């Protein structure tokens, strides 16, 4: 049968993450 | 005796005068001097509950040494009311002939 | 490289990640922006004068 292999899972998950990451006194806070 | 003077054409040093009577110490930097009263004076307060008699002469004092823009009545209103009550000590020119009579 | 006579160059990826901190610091002091003011002195006219 198919299979997944690591290194997409991992380029998934790290985009995944580093969208919301770059993409954003309390008033100063708010991005 | 009141006053702590010194005057020449050129600066005369006494060599019998000998040390001063102050002692040196470390403490806060202020840009002027009306910072320092007013830190001081703020550190006086509230340590005092809200019953002692002297409070309103202390936040008198305080307001008299503040200093901002635009607030020439407001000054002059506290000073009178320090003088009437006999704590601004007038400085011989106008008050004490005309606020204190 | 060449790559079987051709030029297809490496793929450069970029994530910024160091220019939050430095949005955050600019945010923090156009906040509470600054500029010079002038204090009297132990004189009968300072108050006008620094007015």
């Amino acid at each position: 049968p198919a299979v997944m292999n690591q290194a997409l899972a991992a380029l998934l998950q790290q985009t995944s993450a580093d969208i919301q990451e770059v993409t954003g006194m309390n008033r100063a806070d708010m991005a | 005796v009141v006053d702590r003077q010194t005057g020449a054409v050129v600066a005369l040093n006494d060599l019998s005068v000998g040390r001063y009577d102050v002692t040196v110490d470390v403490g806060p930097s202020y840009t002027a001097r009306r910072d320092a009263t007013v830190s001081v004076l703020t550190n006086v307060l509230s340590s005092m509950l809200p019953t002692d008699p002297m409070r309103p002469a202390i936040q008198g004092i305080i307001l008299d040494n503040i200093d901002g823009e635009g607030l020439d009545d407001f000054k002059e209103y506290n000073r009178n009311q320090l003088l009437i009550s006999g704590i601004a000590k007038p400085r011989n020119e106008k008050e004490q002939q005309i606020v204190q009579q | 490289t060449k790559l079987d006579e051709q030029f297809e160059k490496y793929p450069k990826f970029e994530i910024n990640k160091v220019a939050t901190e430095l949005n955050r610091i600019i945010a923090e002091y156009r906040n509470n922006r600054i500029t010079v003011k002038f204090r009297p002195g132990d004189r009968e006219a300072s108050e006008e004068l620094a007015n």
